[PDB]
DNA sequence: CATCCGTGAGTCGA
DNA sequence: TATAATGGGAGCTGTCACGGATG
């Protein structure tokens, strides 16, 4: 079924980058897989943990005292993992922005400039996302990106 | 963030391309973020750990090869065991040819899947060993793999600011004489581009 | 059918002979690869366009 | 063309503070590149 | 010796 | 600003003669 020719021909195309700036951005997004309903919840759980390990140490730096070498390092990893998980949730639903930015084309503002500001909204959206409500990420994001 | 003056890039002959001995086509994939460019590399540290790194990379290759040979063995075991199980069922001998070819096709895929892994690990090791400034790694995954494996050894950048770095570490005096030597050589085609 | 319909000429016999690849799948993929480089070539994405 | 550059250049500043993913950051940088290029010489690279 | 990109192709007026 | 929603869209058509980089 799967020939060796196609397996080489696929990577030949994908590896080459088109001249259109719009296309080259569209191609880059297609890499990251879309998120499952429960997968979304995981990241949300992670970011919350990550976003909170940070709030701890933030106020601790101004007051003075700091955690021990075992705690601060364990604390610091949640911070990394959290900020890492953040950058994942954005890259995943990066398609979502492009989906409803295309509708605003031909309005005296560039498509790319529309996606970017749309992305900019997506960033704020993921910060105030709450996984306690059984709502998917796609709904609370849309209202933010619009 | 820095951005390249279009007049010296797209203007033909590409002044920037001529300065860094870079291809007009390759220069594109850098500046407009379609390919990473190797900016600098700690060759000494690469050398001082070259012996150990090779050993590491080799064990990973073997561990790939070991699983392949064990995975293929188990499949040959069940291929022969099923062709006899369908023999104890007294099925038509031609109906065993569908099960024979089925196994051979499966074993083939296994070997090729394992081979593509080895070939990647080959292209990975090959790339690192011969890594140097002004190299373009247009394939991101190899680069992603490359940064993680030996990120401590080189400086990988991308875009218009990476171009800026190349210009910074650029020795005009050295690159000038290096071209006059090629001019002193009679060879015409390489003297043309060096002129 | 290529030999049948255009066989009366030696310029089409010479064309089908210098033909690089054969196969309905290998033709669509080939045309796809030359029209839109930079995109994943499915057997169902080349048949479509 | 001036207004185009500054709008994107500023946007890049906001994204960096936000620590946006490199995929988004790099897209902006590319846009900025073409914006300044379009200003300096329109149609030269890519469609005008 | 033949392809690909970039750059030429009259002036006044209306 | 909490239902869920997740990869664009018009291309543009009838030059011409030439030098430089590539063949």
């Amino acid at each position: 079924d799967e020939s060796e020719a196609l397996r080489q021909a696929r990577k030949d195309a994908e590896l080459t980058a088109s001249a259109d700036s719009v296309r080259a951005y569209l191609k880059q997004i297609g890499k990251v897989a879309l998120l499952n309903a429960e997968e979304e919840v995981e990241l949300a759980k992670r970011i919350e943990a990550g976003l909170y390990a940070t709030q701890l140490m933030t106020e601790l730096s101004e007051r003075g005292e700091k955690l021990p070498a075992a705690q601060r390092r364990d604390m610091m990893w949640i911070c990394r993992d959290g900020d890492r998980a953040k950058n994942h949730l954005l890259e995943a639903n990066l398609r979502l922005v492009v989906s409803l930015a295309k509708r605003y084309t031909g309005r005296g503002m560039a498509f790319l400039d529309l996606i970017q500001e749309g992305n900019l909204g997506l960033i704020r959206a993921v910060e105030k996302f709450d996984y306690t409500k059984g709502y998917k990420f796609s709904t609370y994001a849309t209202w933010w990106i619009r | 963030a820095p951005v390249t003056h279009i007049w010296y890039f797209k203007g033909v002959p590409s002044r920037l391309g001529y300065l860094l001995d870079l291809a007009p086509k390759d220069l594109e994939k850098i500046i407009y973020f379609a390919a990473y460019v190797i900016t600098s590399v700690d060759e000494e540290m690469r050398h001082n750990e070259l012996s150990t790194l090779e050993a590491e990379m080799a064990v990973e290759r073997k561990a790939v090869e070991d699983q392949r040979d064990g995975e293929l063995e188990a499949r040959a075991q069940k291929l022969e065991a099923d062709l006899a199980e369908l023999e104890a069922e007294g099925a038509k001998a031609d109906a065993r040819r569908k099960v024979r070819d089925g196994g051979e096709r499966e074993m083939r895929q296994i070997r090729d899947r394992a081979q593509r892994e080895l070939d990647r690990l080959e292209d990975i090791w090959s790339t690192f060993t011969k890594l140097a400034p002004k190299q373009l790694i247009v394939d991101e995954n190899l680069y992603r793999e490359l940064v993680d494996r030996y990120g401590e050894y080189f400086t990988g950048a991308m875009g218009a600011e990476s171009i800026q770095k190349l210009i910074e570490n650029f020795d005009i005096d050295a690159e000038a004489e290096s071209l006059r030597d090629v001019i002193r050589n009679g060879k015409g085609q390489k003297k043309l581009r060096a002129l | 059918q290529i030999v049948e319909r255009f066989g009366f000429s030696e310029i089409m016999r010479s064309t089908l002979e210098k033909d690089n690849t054969v196969g309905t799948d290998e033709a669509l993929l080939d045309i796809y690869r030359k029209l839109r480089p930079g995109e994943p070539p499915t057997k169902e994405s080349a048949q479509t366009l | 063309l001036y207004r185009r550059v500054i709008n994107r250049n500023n946007r890049l500043k906001r994204l960096i503070d936000l620590g946006a993913p490199e995929i988004i950051v790099n897209n902006e940088k590319r846009m900025l590149q073409e914006s300044v290029d379009a200003l300096f010489d329109n149609g030269r690279r890519g469609r005008p």
